[PDB]
């Protein structure tokens, strides 16, 4: 049960919708709508749809009308008659849609299409986000993308991260599960795997494939730095050399040098540099300094 | 009736937020504006008043 | 598994994309959208493209959107319908993203071409930075770059680091453990390796080469001072020659100059330099005249 | 290892880089764009390349 994990299966994606909808049954909590003119114009809109015709000059300040985007995900082989869960989120002014109901929204794709229509009620945590909700099973499949799964002999197994080893390991698994010629490697990223013509035969081929384990080799050393929440991991790969490393209010426990020792494995890593006594504000200047100078044997990524 | 035709080039960039260019960014700008009728004829000259114009020593 | 740390294969490298998004569904924090006219121009643009024509004459005061500009890697041997992580920060006057959605952003490539859509909700840390977040697999690929892996019988490894001694101990690790001829030497930076003609053997020749194993030679004696973070870094080949120093209110634990021994390892560079119970800061100014002088053996790197 | 420590390859030197740019994502520290108006320009300019015309 590897190899799902580790792979996608080409053509087998996930697309994006997009609508505008209105978010009505707020407790006094919607949009102000004097700031916000595309609320009560799409009000009207929706109300001449369903046959009143309010008089073009005449104010309407409403309370308990919100209007918000609703962003949702095409599954793959979707079909119409299937639900999605949704995202509603308020777009000018509004304060909350704690208890609102989303009304029928089209949600359109990058091509401007219906996919589907969205509507149900909003569920909201209630420090929690107010603005911003999530219906389950909020909209309704009602387009299917045509695809070329079961044609061609061809299929391509694209590895979420790209390594020529584990390529080679996925290849080498196959071959070793179904056949000589099975699976070839194409790129660092991207395993050929024949399979039989035919819909069901993929299908068959594609589940004993997915369910396979695959042994992970070693990746490459790397040290993730977050700066804006003030994080950093170390993965199993990273080592350091001995060298000395001196920082503002950080001294031996005495001198402001202190020495940092040949650490082989990520144990001996995380003692060298839990001896510097050093906060993790701090410890991400020290680690910079040390991949600068060339103690940090790992690629110092900051995201 | 009257004929106002426009031809040029445009830079995608200079089109402003509106769809809109001032004709004064379009590179070869051809900008015409006639007529016909009898009031378009009524602004020609005469061929014996232009041959004069033309061919007159003063 | 330290050739795949000190070197990159050719070819195989990252690119960076860039584009212009919405963020909805804040609490407030949003845009003020009168010191900021993309936001609503945007907005409307959106707008107009679902099928809402905002008249032009019109005040729209929102609060619950921001103007964005979305960031992102395009990874080696890219493949549509692959995801990757985006970072999200706003551009002007918003107070905070915290519990925001990102709409439909196209991420161009520097030759201005859409190569992935983003859309996602992002996650913000919250002494944080609150202007800024990053969503796991927020974009979808959309564009695949041709390629030359495969074709040709040579494969350049570049060295993260130009060393004459390592490239040739790459180069003589290589030879010795696939052939005479496998690998050569162009640079202190390059190493030329000869592959079969194929997609699949080089695949093989690159797992086998990536993990391969190579002791590193001694590099070049370096101290690295960062002024901004107050930091100093020595590598294990600084070594000291005996001079005298003074600093202010610096004095021996008496008089004012002390004496410092030459030094041969690094364990002793560090007592000498602690000896004097000098502030790191007071420390860079001591090092930076003792390589004026010339008792610091070593490149003095001000980062 | 002390010639590497001493001299230096004829053709092996590095060389200085400069360029302009944008930082984004600050929490209220940036530019005030009234003192500085190249700030404004250039966003104008990276939004004008990205199809929005201010």
């Amino acid at each position: 049960e590897r190899i799902r994990d580790l792979t996608s299966v080409q053509g087998v994606r996930e697309n994006s919708l997009i609508g505008y909808g209105l978010v009505v049954g707020l407790d006094g909590t919607g949009d102000q709508t004097t700031q916000t003119p595309f609320t009560t114009q799409t009000l009207n809109n929706m109300l001449s749809q369903l046959g009143i015709t309010v008089p073009t000059g005449t104010n309407m300040q409403l309370k308990n009308v919100a209007a918000v985007m609703v962003t949702a995900s095409y599954p793959p082989f979707a079909r119409q008659g299937q639900t999605i869960d949704v995202v509603v989120s308020s777009m000018g002014n509004a304060k909350s849609l704690r208890g609102g109901t989303l009304l029928m929204t089209p949600l359109k794709g990058v091509d401007s299409q219906v996919y589907a229509l969205a509507q149900g009620n909003i569920l909201v945590g209630g420090v929690n986000q107010l603005n911003g909700g999530r219906i389950t099973n909020g909209a309704i499949i009602e387009r299917e993308l045509p695809t070329q799964f079961g044609a061609g002999n061809t299929i391509n197994l694209q590895l979420n991260d790209e390594d020529f080893t584990m390529a080679q390991q996925i290849t080498d698994a196959i071959n070793r599960a179904r056949g000589y010629g099975s699976a070839t490697a194409l790129d660092a990223r991207t395993v050929q795997v024949r399979v039989p013509s035919g819909n069901s035969s993929q299908v068959r081929f594609l589940a004993d494939i997915q369910n396979m384990e695959v042994n992970v080799t070693p990746q490459d050393a790397k040290v993730v730095i977050n700066s804006r929440t003030g994080s950093v991991v170390m993965n199993r790969e990273v080592t350091l050399d001995s060298c000395a490393v001196a920082q503002g209010n950080l001294s031996v426990t005495g001198g402001s040098l202190q020495s940092v020792r040949s650490s082989a494995n990520l144990n001996s890593v995380v003692r060298a540099l839990n001896a510097l006594g050093a906060t993790p504000m701090d410890l991400m200047s020290i680690l910079q300094s040390m991949q600068s100078a060339g103690c940090l044997r790992a690629k110092l990524e900051i995201i | 009736t009257e004929f106002i035709r426009f031809s040029g080039v445009v830079n995608p960039r200079t089109i402003s937020g509106s769809n809109s260019v001032p004709s004064t960014q379009v590179a070869d700008a051809r900008i015409e504006y006639v007529g016909n009728g009898y009031i378009n004829e009524a602004q020609n000259m005469g061929w014996l008043q232009r041959f004069f114009l033309n061919l007159s020593p003063m």
